[PDB]
């Protein structure tokens, strides 16, 4: 089995963050760590200014910036969780922006259990050494090239937090550590001429049972402030100041921030969202924000909260209170999707349109995320106006800024509209013919407007409207082809091209020529810092197919481009994308060519090829947030745009454009007027980006989720916190998705201090409102959900698996099987099977019900007198977790990665058990790929294949792929996002946000693609220095094998971005039969079209 | 209260005292393949970490084992899945730490105590003129895995350290696994394989056997108390098998408490529905748990199983106190009164001072938890 891998989102949820001055040390910036991710930032003071976002081949652990001696900047140290250890430098030179690394090497030990706290990576504030607390009882010390580093023999094995103190002639750390006797804060000296341990300035102190974090508090105060659960102590030798507020008992401090550099002011933060101030002791509640990670206080009151519960957040800290007394203010809020718990792809909207909705996030910060694939449109008007042939905006009034006009164009006619504010009116500009088609109209120079018809080239004066000059063909021959900006028109009439520039009260005929062959488009756009002339026409011709870059006035040839085939050239347009210039070519076919442009010689280089719709692609140029794009009418609608100075192109959620133009009004800003076959619409444009995120808050936790297509319905599983009352009974925390349900019902019972409350949520797959909530018994949990119809029945039934939970049971001795119907706005309760175990897991099996009741697998069959009726159970040994199925055949998982295959035999009833493995490791999620293979994720971040003549062969499976992927995968589906070289597709879901696609490749294409990875990897520069093939590496603290049966998709795609001369590097030799770069690119741009 | 000293049955006192004793251990890499002796008339099942005492008085094996002392001090131990048939898939290496040589009644003979060290797979049994096998055998690892949250806290929270204590159990799952959040498992999932959670549960258990039970005593590491646990559940070959196979101590531990749990009376083998003994009547006389292997002066091993009250018993011939494997007590063949399978023996102590005043040995092999 071979399988390909590549990131169709990736992770959202913030890991880490900093301040310093990183890119310059003028420029304050913020460091945000998003896994394998680096996101580097500018504090606009007026925003955030974002410079780079580079990836890294390892996990982010450590990340922590320095400044020794004479620095012109900050050097940033970055530690992955396999160990890799570097320092990285900013290099700026124009446009180039490059990451460069100043010493890198691996920090791990030969031996050692990592340490129960995770990594700590602290640092000398004299930039002396750096320490990493890896391993229990051990200290390693790296002085700040190949990274050296040595062990310091630490006496306490249990340390909780540490920290490098402040104002010190000899580096010294503070550590908490827990010894059984208690937990006490303790001072060792770390000398670095002795690479040993001598005793700390002052003695070891007990603190607190539950003391968790250690700051290092700056000159001239120095010490430790210690944080635990109601106590906030200092200690500096004789000098101590215990405070116990009760403000800080609720929730335990997670994490902190320095606000004033000398040490008087921080922010703290607890598990709950609260945002505290520790004032030097005094502690301040700020307010609530998003459950932070971390905390970053930037510039003069603005806060970063780094969230990886829920989206991530830009906050203000006003010293006057609210009417609610916050002192806090909800700026900006970043779309983080992490945890993704649960999901599924649902057809909505449009048919073969995949959409993906997700169980996103914890707590308060719980929702419902729907991520489809492409731009979107936000309509404001609707008018019915069939058969628009073009569209154009104008500004009748020349002391207006914004346009009051918009002309369209139809078969051998042309109507006005008039914008009065949001009221659209049909009305007559003066000046300006009705009885005739227009190729183009607009604003001109000297306060004029123009309109080019089949006819004639009109010039019309601003005060008053009326004709003041008119060109005309000296035979009156009829305009074919017309390009025009704002003082240059150059207009075709068939082989004939005519140059006329715009005066006051002027058309003035510059030059003329005649073509080769018949004209086909024209463009005149000025590019760069041309002053609304150009000194190029772009265009194109029938009969020999050329895109033909032409010299104004002289019309001479500079370029001419054989773009091939029998298909004509419709559209042709010059365009600027990250200060970089392209030709766009549109051909009838509906294929796209597009090539780099230069003003000066007029070179057309790197030909690209794009199919964008069956109908001919007609470009309009818009402004969106302040940047240059391209609209692509077709039956296709898409938006080309730059990003890392390569060309994108992201789908429109539209059935089909024909003609659009941008229109920024009085009563429509920043507007785009959208035409098609039968209306005028016009909306305005979402973030120009691949992929769209709708996030529902539910303000609750989404655990379980799928989809009711005959109810038009999601059910979803779903919990939330409620605090022991003084009653027979729970109060909730806040309002929440299951307390604000439209219907809300009750499980009425049979069977025989924080609450978690369980319910079954009902919402509209359009509106996404809770219509139903259905709330489980007292110390019920809800553990699985499926949407399915069962034996002969033809109703569609909601199906929950539950578990009776209490502290005193290890193992669930109940649980119920629930089947529910949505009809009425209401759930109707069908059946209540009660068995004698947890119901881990269920799955419609061929038209019965299979679920999993603990250890036991049992088959379910729906009679006519509607009750589930045990049919055969399979006794497995193993706790039935994860329960898959494809036909006939199940698979059975464990949290160990016991895997087990079994089979219903239709004429014996009964279950046979295929092929068992068993190697320990825990297994986050399993998917079967095909009727012999199936994947899975295995602990540290890792995925995998397990595979299937004698009896002893055929009994046990076979692990084919092995792939460290660097995420948590929590859930597997079938599906996509997109409208053969490949077989299949399954999406997955991690705890960062991330989410990815697996298919299944040929023998012959692995290799293809394994070989040129070799080969890329010798190419493309590593942040850090990290081998990709050390990444990729199935790791575990035991074995660390090389990946197999894997293709790093991420890895592949980076081969469209390389240089063209490193592509000929790459192609080099690759193939036998012989590779060519231009293959190797259609092979490569196929698998970008898979996400 | 039972004042006898549990430390004088894992001694072997019956065996003698004055052995030469041996400190050095050998511990062979995992997945290594190695070649080592069998014995050839052990036929018991030897756990890691468990005791195995013998008496040898044939002359290849006593031959065997003194060239043995000169080397290795290691031999193999096979877990036979048929004793009759002599076949085994596995078995545990068991390294010689007491030995001693005499000469006696015109013979060689040597009594030895050894441990059980590694777990192995049979590659392939090879037989000696002598008569003693050799067995080419891999080496199975012990499997360790991190916490179960591990992988999913590479944060900020990860900083949250470890009657009336009931509590502190709850508090301890609402911490450890606060992040089963993240996942799509609840944290009472996690507990069930938590190897400080599982190893409380069979605390539970062996605490209802030794009453007098010091906790100093007790294996903190789950791989030792795993095995340790393994050893002195009265179960029959087919499923200490099993439990030999599993590689780690979280689904070892697991399967122990399933055991533990379903196990309820004990069963004449022979008649299948005479019901001797219950688990409420087992109780550790011995810190090795309530069985352990004892060797009787014919080299027969019988891991014998300590119980205050047993059933359809039979006695014949009266006390005796040869070769005693409790010193204090005095032993009388005890028989199934239905099929008349020898079942063990009564112990009935020497001294009116002693408790318990009498406890019943029952062997194992005789034994059905049906
Ligand atoms: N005397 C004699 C002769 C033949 C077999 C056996 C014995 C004594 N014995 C057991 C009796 C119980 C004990 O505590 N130690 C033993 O050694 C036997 O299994
Ligand atoms: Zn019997």
């Amino acid at each position: 089995s071979y399988n390909y891998v590549v990131t169709a989102q990736k992770p959202t949820a913030v890991n880490g963050c900093v301040t310093g001055h990183f890119t310059s040390a003028e420029d304050l910036n913020l460091l945000i760590a998003k896994n394998t991710r680096l996101e580097i930032y500018v504090v606009t003071a007026e925003g955030l200014r974002p410079v780079k976002e580079v990836g890294m081949y390892g996990k982010i652990a450590v990340m922590e910036l320095f400044r020794p001696k004479g620095e012109s900047k900050d050097l940033l140290f970055i530690l992955t969780a396999k160990y890799n250890a570097c320092i990285l430098e900013y290099k700026q030179s124009g446009e180039s922006i490059d990451i460069i690394t100043r010493a890198h090497g691996n920090v791990q030990d030969r031996i050692g259990r990592p340490s129960e706290t995770g990594i700590i990576g602290i640092i000398d504030p004299e930039c002396r050494m750096i320490g990493l607390r890896l391993y229990d009882g051990l200290f390693k010390v790296i002085p700040l090239k190949e990274l050296k580093a040595f062990n310091i023999r630490l006496e306490e094995l249990h340390v909780i937090d540490v920290k490098f103190l402040y104002g010190c002639q000899a580096p010294t750390i503070c550590f908490v550590y827990q010894d059984p006797q208690g937990r006490h804060v303790k001072t060792y000296e770390v000398s670095l001429r002795e690479k040993e341990f001598n005793k700390g300035p002052w003695k070891q102190e007990n603190v607190e049972a539950e003391a968790s974090m250690v700051i290092a508090v700056p000159e001239p105060f120095g010490g430790a402030i210690i944080i635990g659960q109601e106590s906030i102590t200092y200690h500096n030798g004789d000098k101590y100041l215990a405070i116990a507020p009760p403000i800080i008992k609720q929730s335990t401090i997670v994490c902190h921030n320095r606000v004033d550099p000398n040490g008087s002011r921080y922010l703290l933060g607890d598990m709950e969202g609260r945002l505290f101030m520790l004032l030097l002791l005094r502690v301040e509640l700020l307010g609530e924000t998003s459950i932070a990670e971390c905390l970053t206080y930037l510039d003069n009151g603005v806060v970063f909260v780094g969230s990886r519960l829920g989206d991530s957040q830009l906050v203000k800290l006003n010293v006057d209170s609210n009417e609610q007394g916050s002192y806090v203010v909800a700026m900006e809020t970043f779309t983080n999707l992490g945890p993704i718990v649960d999901m599924c792809v649902v057809d909505l909207e449009r048919q073969g349109q995949g959409q993906l909705v997700t169980c996103s996030g914890a707590f308060k910060e719980g929702s419902l995320r729907i991520i489809r694939n492409g731009i979107g449109i936000h309509e404001h008007a609707s008018i019915d106006l069939p058969g628009i042939k073009g569209l154009w905006p104008l500004r009748s009034d020349p002391n207006r800024e914004t346009d009051d006009t918009l002309v369209l164009s139809f078969v051998g006619q042309t109507r006005v509209l008039m914008l009065n504010g949001e009221e659209v009116e049909e009305t007559e500009l003066m000046g300006f013919v009705d009885d005739q088609q227009t190729f183009f109209c607009g604003n001109v120079a000297h306060q004029q407007l123009i309109q080019i018809t089949s006819a004639s080239v009109r010039l019309v004066s601003q005060e008053p409207k009326a004709l003041v000059s008119e060109w005309k063909e000296p035979q009156a021959k009829n305009i074919s082809v017309a390009s025009c900006n704002s003082s240059q028109v150059v207009v075709a009439v068939g082989r004939a091209l005519y140059y006329l520039q715009i005066h006051p009260q002027e058309l003035r005929q510059i030059s003329h020529t005649e073509m080769e062959h018949e004209v086909a488009c024209l463009d005149i756009t000025p590019l760069g810092d041309s002053n609304g002339l150009s000194p190029l026409c772009a265009i194109g011709l029938w009969t020999d197919i050329s895109a033909r870059i032409l010299k104004l006035p002289s019309f001479e040839l500079l370029h001419k481009e054989m773009l091939g085939g029998e298909i004509i050239p419709r559209s042709i347009l010059m365009t600027t994308f990250e200060s970089s210039h392209y030709l766009l070519c549109a051909l009838g076919d509906g294929a796209l060519f597009y090539f780099g442009l230069n003003i000066e010689t007029g070179l057309l280089s790197d030909r690209k090829k794009v199919t964008l719709g069956t109908q001919p692609t007609v470009l309009r140029t818009f402004r969106s947030l302040s940047t240059t794009n391209v609209f692509a009418c077709s039956d296709r609608p898409t938006v080309i745009y730059s990003s890392n100075h390569k060309l994108v192109f992201s789908n429109v959620n539209l059935k089909e454009v024909n003609y659009m133009c941008p229109l920024n009004s009085d009563g429509y800003p920043d507007s785009l007027a959208l035409a098609n076959n039968s209306t005028l619409t016009i909306g305005t444009i979402d973030e120009i980006q691949k992929l769209h995120i709708r996030t529902v808050p539910l303000y609750e936790s989404p655990r379980k989720i799928c989809y009711q297509e005959v109810s038009q319905c999601f059910g979803v599983l779903s919990s939330r916190i409620e605090v022991q009352d003084t009653s027979g009974g729970t109060t909730a925390l806040r309002p929440s998705a299951s307390t604000q349900a439209l219907s809300s019902s009750v499980s009425s019972s049979k069977l025989f201090e924080e609450v978690e409350v369980h319910n079954l949520l009902i919402i509209d797959q359009h509106t996404f409102e809770v219509l139903h909530a259905h709330q489980f018994l007292q110390n019920e949990y809800a553990l699985s959900l499926v949407s399915c119809k069962l034996g002969k029945d033809p109703n569609t039934y909601f199906i929950v698996g539950t578990a009776m939970v209490y502290p005193e049971e290890a193992e669930p001795k109940q649980g119920r099987i629930v089947v529910f119907q949505y009809s009425d706005g209401k759930l109707q309760t069908v059946a209540e099977k009660e068995v004698k175990g947890a119901v881990y897991s269920m799955v419609e099996f061929n038209g019965k019900l299979l679920a999993s009741i603990n250890s036991t697998v049992r088959l379910y069959e729906w009679t006519t007198e509607k009750e589930l009726r045990t049919e055969c159970n399979h006794y497995n040994n193993i706790m039935a977790l994860y329960l898959k199925t494809k036909g006939d055949f199940i698979l059975v998982g464990d949290l160990m990665r016991s895997v087990l295959l079994l089979a219903y035999k239709p004429m014996e009833g009964n279950f046979e058990e295929i092929a068992r493995d068993f190697n320990p490791n825990w297994m986050s999620a399993v998917e079967i790929l095909d009727d012999d293979n199936f994947l899975g994720a295995e602990n540290a971040f890792n995925l995998f294949v397990c595979q299937k003549t004698t009896d002893e062969e055929r009994q046990h499976l076979q692990e084919v792929g092995l792939f460290h992927l660097g995420e948590f995968v929590n859930v597997f589906c079938h599906g996509s996002l997109v409208m053969t070289p490949t077989q299949g597709s399954v999406l997955f879901g991690t705890v960062n946000g991330m989410i990815g696609l697996v298919t299944s490749l040929s023998e012959s294409w692995y290799n293809l693609l394994l070989d040129m990875q070799n080969r890329l990897n010798k190419v493309i520069k590593s942040v850090g220095k990290i081998e990709h093939s050390f990444w990729r590496s199935f790791h575990t603290e035991r074995k660390t094998e090389p990946a197999t049966g894997f293709i790093d998709g991420d890895l592949i795609e980076s081969f469209l971005d390389i240089s063209r001369p490193k592509m000929q590097e790459v192609v080099a030799n690759l193939q036998k039969r012989e590779a060519t770069a231009d293959d190797l690119i259609k092979v490569v741009e196929e698998l970008t079209r898979i996400h | 209260m039972i004042n006898f000293d549990t430390s004088l049955p894992t001694s072997h006192m019956y065996l003698g005292s004055d052995m030469e004793e041996f400190h050095g251990r050998t511990l062979h890499d995992d997945d290594s393949c190695q070649v080592i002796p069998v014995l050839p008339h052990v036929m018991v099942m030897l756990i890691p970490g468990q005791t195995l005492p013998l008496q040898l008085f044939h002359p290849q094996e006593v031959s065997m084992v003194r060239n043995l002392i000169q080397k290795d001090r290691t031999f193999a131990v096979l877990a036979y899945s048929n004793v009759r048939e002599r076949e085994a898939h596995f078995g545990t290496t068991a390294e010689i730490y007491a030995y001693r040589e005499e000469q006696e009644y015109g013979i060689e003979t040597v009594k030895v105590k050894a441990i059980g060290r590694q777990r192995f797979k049979v590659l392939e049994i090879r037989t000696q003129s002598d008569g003693i096998q050799q067995a080419k055998v891999q080496i199975l690892p012990e499997r360790v895995l991190p916490s179960t949250m591990s992988a999913v806290q590479l944060q900020s929270l990860s900083r949250r350290h470890i009657r009336a204590f009931r509590q502190w159990w709850q508090k301890y799952q609402k911490r450890k696994f606060h992040c089963a959040s993240l996942t799509s498992w609840p944290p009472w999932l996690y507990s069930l394989y938590d190897a400080e959670t599982l190893m409380e549960r069979v605390k539970r258990q062996l605490h209802e056997w030794d009453e007098n039970l010091k906790d100093e005593s007790l294996p903190t590491n789950p791989i030792d108390f795993s095995y340790r646990v393994a050893a002195c559940l009265p179960i029959d070959d087919a499923l200490r098998i099993q439990l030999l196979k599993i590689g780690s101590a979280i689904q070892r531990l697991r399967c122990e408490l399933d055991i533990m749990n379903k196990c309820t009376s004990l069963c004449c083998k022979q008649c299948q529905d005479t019901e001797i003994t219950t688990k409420n009547e087992i109780f550790s006389l011995s810190l090795c748990g309530p069985m352990a292997a004892y060797v009787n002066p014919h080299g027969y091993i019988h891991e014998t199983l300590t119980v205050y009250k047993a059933c359809n018993l039979n006695l014949s011939g009266r006390p005796s106190t040869e070769h005693s494997w409790f010193p204090g007590y005095a032993w009388t063949i005890a028989q199934c009164r239905i099929c008349g399978n020898h079942m063990g023996w009564k112990f009935t102590a020497t001294k009116k001072d002693m408790s318990p005043q009498k406890f019943w040995g029952l062997t194992r092999s005789a034994l059905l938890p049906r």
